[PDB]
């Protein structure tokens, strides 16, 4: 009766379709998680 | 007492320090008109009962923008200092399409070289144009528009007569001068100008039209019988409102460009012919068209003759209209459309006393006569040296060109290999190098420089030693 | 790059599909913010500039007129109302089991990527007249949250279709024709209110409505006529209000039928004494119908 | 709602660019999400520039690309300064009159690929939109 | 987060006048690139 | 090419399956019209500022219903087939 | 399915000289019959037809159909002023 | 104004309320100038689409000033 | 708030010139939001003038370029009278109806650079825009 379907992702697999949004991929030009101060001492 | 027939009319860009170069005399029809006129308030008590008040006043109040309009005829000529071709009234050609001082060695606005004199709006963005003063001379008695501009140009084709510009502007304020402002037989035309000049005029009956249908390539075939074509800014002048005081109007601002034109035709059974024009319309129902014009007055030859073209690359086309004259007729409006509502791409003009029908199509196609369109390669035969079909290992094989059409923009080429990994072209050179760890076959491409990425190939064995 | 809604597009989409309703005549649109000011007046400092802040999105309306297509898309519009449906036909349930209403969601899409979403939204209204004129359906729609975006789903296939054809009305009652028309006026409505969320949790966050229940429903129509009477003494067609009327009104291509409707009349002596009926179902009626028929 | 996958991008020229692109798996299963890395281990990303839609159109460069984290679930891709200073020079010569400096230069695409197949599918395009470039008057 | 980034005009060294702008760069001068892989490498190596 | 004088008008009450009763030529005066026209939206950008843009776009929006005239001498007469009078335009 | 020669000889037997008009009038609210020549006229039928045409975006809109306004059947007579008995003058007065 | 994007997925023109936004007007001869302000912003679909900003300083802000010139 | 790179530039002839500038890093997780001195040790900043965006366009000037206070986020940057000189003579006639005194000169750009970590380096182009000479009469 009813008839849900998605697109075949490479990475999922294959798993049953579902009503949502799996993944979310998220963009950036730069890491604002790390300071230079982190990352300087940690190399120091 | 004035008589009109006396009227000589000079422009400048400056009040003071004329001179042959910022002032310029032109030629007119005697159809000008000119002037300036009084706005006046008139007022009376409005009042009941047996014995009534009964007057009334008024009072001036303001003036309207002062208005004029002229006639000329077209008259390319060749610039006896330079070499390159011009109209006398090439300022007005400026001052309608430019915010700027008069540049014409550039690109844009009125420019010119030995072979066109052109017209492109593409600096048209100014809320201002570049104004001008007057100074329309009577015998014995000056006379004065201060700071006017060109609010309209229209062109008034039509199949009997000559080839002649209508203009139109306002301007601020209409002075009496007391007093000569400057030499006007100094600063005059030249009876050498007057004579070189009048082997110039245009004939409109040797008109030619040009059109195509830009959603198929398709070449529609039409003679016409009369149209016009017309430019205008929509100008608009402000003016106070203040009481006690008699207003003047103190500023100016830009309305929506326009170009715009009609045509008129016979009905023509002819293949591709009017009456094919009007079923593939009708029977289509298009929202919105892509039509390139062309409008070529004087038409072209093989000869050098007079010729003065518009060009509209984007034109939109209304739906034709029958009319019933005694052989039916049709109508055509379109007007000129930019490919975004940014871009000042509306069209372009082009003037000589000596185009062809080769220089044309080279305006038509890149907006100059000079220059060819840049053609771009057909064909690129592909060579090996020797004709060898093989390279061994620790060699190269040379590999060569020949590429038509020879006029494309760059007979040269680069050279890549398009299948297969056993070797790699100089791009440059062209010496395909064989890698020595592996045998097997390739396909070496060449492509044109002309950037008309059209390419040649051959295929190649890359081998051991016999 | 501008914008022009000479060249814009809606699409519904609903249920995992999108509705292209091509045939759009206007429509009309507004955003907003809500925010909070204060001045903050005090005897050790009379502050002339004021202290404020952008909480949320005002509740968007919208408003569309739509041509009736051939291909019938638009009755998507009743089903989403909340009438129940049985092939083309639909009718009012007597009571409902909603309480939230069918929530859907919006596109507004241009050239350019100039796209516009709209998230959680609700019919509010249906309304349209057959008044001797191309009977033009309004709608009227809220929405909860809007955002501009770059993208839109596709939507080829359910395209509303052409326009159908003139065609004039007819009122009756019992198959007795009713003489001289003037107009018919129908409207149907879905009233409801979106349940205020805001809480402290939300501080320094943005807040937009999320969830509405329906208060109402109605189904309504006027009827405009010339005053006539058969012969001076007749009874039938007085002023006198009658009840337990069934009443049908139809196009060529539209039929609505109340089983059993009571009428207020009100009379206007204009240059022709012209008499108005409101209509309205009573309690004991049965399910008021609506059809719709495909010209050929 | 649809993947968004429409994004376009300007570059700076006559400077190095990079960019950075990390994949999650989302449970909304309490407010603070439930966020986790994807692995990217034995996946591959390409991408180019081509100047239009079409057969032969011409290719104005190749992304850089690597894995900085198959655990942190993060890719990168990049383009040096030869690469940008050649789109500088084939970009073409329009110049808004309120942004001088911005001018158009191509279409690009991004494609990832498991690098060991799942034969069923083996790669879906990830993103992909248009390419301005900033004109730049230092060295 | 974004970073502000005052400046003034100078008139003599050190000494400066009130006419000011600001530039609200949107992101960080510390925020980090690909610097983060050499840097794990030579933090590596020092391990 | 179309001349007017060689124009014949002919009416029917049918599209097709056309004879000598749902068909009828008529005469007329030359001073027949006839035709249908197009309405045209033009739409531009009003600006302020010292540096506007300029440019316009237009759409054809719709049609006008078509419309024809003409005007007929009156001529009565005797159908042969029957002696009825009658005038050639009686379906009009 | 042209016309033919015999009725087009026929038919021009038959036209209508417009000069050799009569009027006749009568006043029902009196059984006067004045008597009047005429100078020139006009009358004319119209039904007031209306036609209904769309307005949809994205599309050229045709007309669907057309609806019948007021009947009208009108005319106008010039006439030169006569004292005779039950002329114009009488009806005048 | 007229809504504009420089690129479809730009931020800077977006709808959201900007804050502590620097803002001048002027004519050839008139000057205001906020120091700091709080934009609302309204968008209409007329045929054009069209914003209205509302502007307010901020509590904040340092006086705004007015300047008059007169012309030659 | 607005993410404004731009800010034009207005130096004036006969008249050596200077300016400062102050990085701040501000952060907006708690209100009001924290302002803090960015630390400016181990950053370099250059940047030039040029009288068109064209690739061919000629120099007219380089800025001197010096940290102040690493501690305070201070740096500034000048250009010299002679430099000014250049300005003036290479600039536009045409003066501005808003101020009649400006007349149009080139374009610049600020471009800061970082080498602090693992001694490798990247670079950012931190503010741009036109600059302009003011005519004086006092020489």
């Amino acid at each position: 009766k009813i008839i849900v379907q998605q697109i075949l992702n490479i990475d999922d697999t294959t798993t049953t379709a579902s009503k949502y949004p799996k993944y979310t991929v998220v963009l950036g030009n730069s890491i604002s998680s790390i300071t230079a101060g982190e990352l300087t001492a940690a190399v120091e | 007492l004035q008589l009109l027939r006396n009227t000589r009319i000079f422009v400048s860009t400056v009040k003071t320090g004329h001179d042959t170069t910022n002032t310029q005399e032109i030629l007119v029809q005697d159809d000008i008109s000119w002037g300036q006129d009084s706005n006046s308030t008139d007022i009376t008590v409005n009042e009941a009962g047996p014995r009534p008040t009964r007057g009334s006043k008024r009072f001036n109040d303001s003036l309207n923008a002062a208005e004029w309009s002229f006639s000329t005829y077209i008259l390319p000529y060749e610039d006896t200092t330079t070499g390159k071709q011009i109209v006398p009234d090439y300022m007005l050609w400026h001052a309608l399409s430019s915010g700027k001082a008069i540049d014409l060695d550039g690109d844009t606005g009125a420019h010119n070289n030995a072979t066109n004199f052109m017209v492109n709006f593409k600096d048209n963005a100014y809320h201002e144009l570049a104004m001008l003063h007057i100074y329309i001379l009577t015998d014995n008695a000056w006379s004065y528009i201060d700071s006017c501009q060109i609010n309209q140009a229209e062109v008034n084709v039509d199949i009997e007569d000559i080839g002649r510009v209508t203009w139109s502007g306002n301007g601020n304020q209409l002075i009496p001068l007391d007093e000569q402002p400057f030499d006007p037989d100094a600063l005059g035309i030249d009876d050498e100008t007057y004579m070189t000049i009048q082997s110039s005029y245009i004939k409109n009956k040797l008109t030619i039209l040009k059109i195509k249908d830009m959603d198929s390539d398709k070449e529609y075939d039409i003679p016409i019988t009369g149209g016009t074509f017309t430019i205008n800014n929509n100008i608009t002048y402000l003016t106070p409102n203040i009481m006690s005081r008699v207003n003047i109007p103190i500023g100016s601002f830009t309305g929506a460009f326009e170009l715009t034109g009609s045509l008129t035709a016979y009905l023509n059974d002819k293949s591709l012919g009017s009456m094919e024009l009007y079923k593939d319309l009708v029977r289509t129902l298009k929202v919105v068209n892509r039509f390139e014009i062309a409008l070529i007055l004087g038409g072209e030859y093989d000869d050098e003759r007079p010729a003065a073209v518009l060009v509209a690359k984007q034109a939109h086309v209304n739906i034709p209209t029958i009319e019933t004259d005694d052989v039916l007729g049709t109508s055509v409006e379109f007007k000129a459309i930019p490919t975004d509502l940014d871009t000042g791409d509306e069209g372009y003009l082009g003037f000589s006393n000596k185009y062809t029908k080769t220089t044309v199509a080279n305006l038509i196609a890149t907006g100059d006569g000079a220059e060819t369109p840049p053609i771009l390669v057909e064909s690129i035969t592909v060579k090996s040296a020797a004709d060898a079909t093989s390279v061994t290992n620790s060699d190269t094989l040379q590999m060569s060109v020949e590429v038509t059409p020879p006029e494309a923009t760059n007979t040269a080429v680069t050279w890549s290999i398009s299948s297969g990994d056993a070797a790699t072209i100089d791009a440059e050179s062209g010496l395909l190098t064989a890698d020595v760890s592996k045998t097997g076959e390739v396909i070496v491409k060449a492509v044109a420089k002309d950037g008309s990425g059209v390419e040649g190939t051959k295929t190649i064995t890359v081998s051991a030693g016999e | 790059y501008y914008s022009l809604m000479r060249e814009s597009k809606v699409i519904v989409e609903y249920d995992g599909r999108a509705f292209h309703f091509d045939a759009l005549s206007n429509y009309d649109v507004q955003t907003s913010y809500e925010e909070f000011k204060t001045l903050r007046r005090t005897i050790h400092r009379r502050t002339n500039y004021a202290d404020s802040v952008i909480n949320a999105q005002t509740p968007s309306s919208i408003s569309l007129a739509i041509n009736f297509s051939n291909t019938l898309t638009e009755a998507n519009f009743f089903e989403w109302l909340g009438f129940d449906r049985k092939g083309n036909t639909f009718l009012l349930p007597l009571y409902s089991n909603n309480i939230e209403p069918i929530m859907f969601n919006i596109y507004i899409v241009n050239k350019d990527n100039n796209c516009v979403y709209f998230e959680n939204c609700y019919v509010s209204t249906v309304d349209f007249s057959l008044d001797k004129n191309i009977p033009i359906l309004n709608v009227g729609i809220e929405s909860g949250k809007f955002s501009e975006v770059s993208t839109y789903r596709e939507a080829a296939s359910i395209i509303q279709g052409e326009a159908m054809s003139y065609s004039p009305v007819i009122v009756s009652t019992n198959g007795n024709i009713l003489p001289g028309l003037i107009s018919a006026s129908l409207s149907f409505q879905q009233q409801c209110s979106w349940r205020e969320d805001k809480s402290v949790f939300d501080i320094n966050k943005i807040y937009n409505n999320k969830r509405a229940y329906v208060n109402e429903m109605n189904a309504s129509a006027t009827i405009s006529l010339y005053y006539l009477k058969r012969f001076a003494g007749d009874m039938v067609y007085n002023i006198e209000p009658e009840t337990d009327v069934p009443l049908n009104i139809r196009n060529n291509n539209i039929s609505i039928d109340f089983p059993l409707a009571r009428i207020s009349k009100r009379l206007n002596f204009s240059d022709v004494y012209k008499v108005e009926w409101d209509i309205i179902p009573t309690a004991s009626s049965d399910p008021v119908r609506i059809d719709f028929f495909g010209e050929i | 709602s649809t993947e968004n996958r429409v994004i376009d991008i300007v570059v700076d020229e006559k400077v190095p660019y990079g960019l950075i692109m990390q994949f999650m798996d989302v449970d909304d299963s309490v407010y603070p999400p439930s966020e986790i890395p994807v692995n990217l281990t034995g996946y591959s990303l390409r991408g180019t520039i081509k100047s239009s839609l079409d057969e032969n159109a011409e290719t104005l460069a190749s992304f850089t690309t690597s894995i900085i984290d198959a655990a942190q679930g993060a890719a990168a891709i990049s383009l040096s300064v030869a690469d940008v200073t050649n789109i500088g020079e084939k970009a073409s010569k329009e110049r808004d009159k309120y942004n001088p400096r911005q001018r158009f230069a191509g279409y690009y695409d991004i494609l990832m690929t498991r690098d060991v197949i799942g034969s069923e599918v083996s790669s879906f395009r990830i993103m992909e939109g248009k390419v301005y470039i900033s004109d730049g008057v230092t060295q | 987060i974004v970073q502000q980034i005052l400046n003034i005009d100078d008139t003599t060294t050190t000494a400066s006048k009130y006419p000011k702008y600001t530039v609200v760069l949107g992101n960080s001068i510390s925020s980090i690139t690909a610097g983060e892989l050499t840097a794990a490498v030579e933090a590596s190596a020092g391990s």
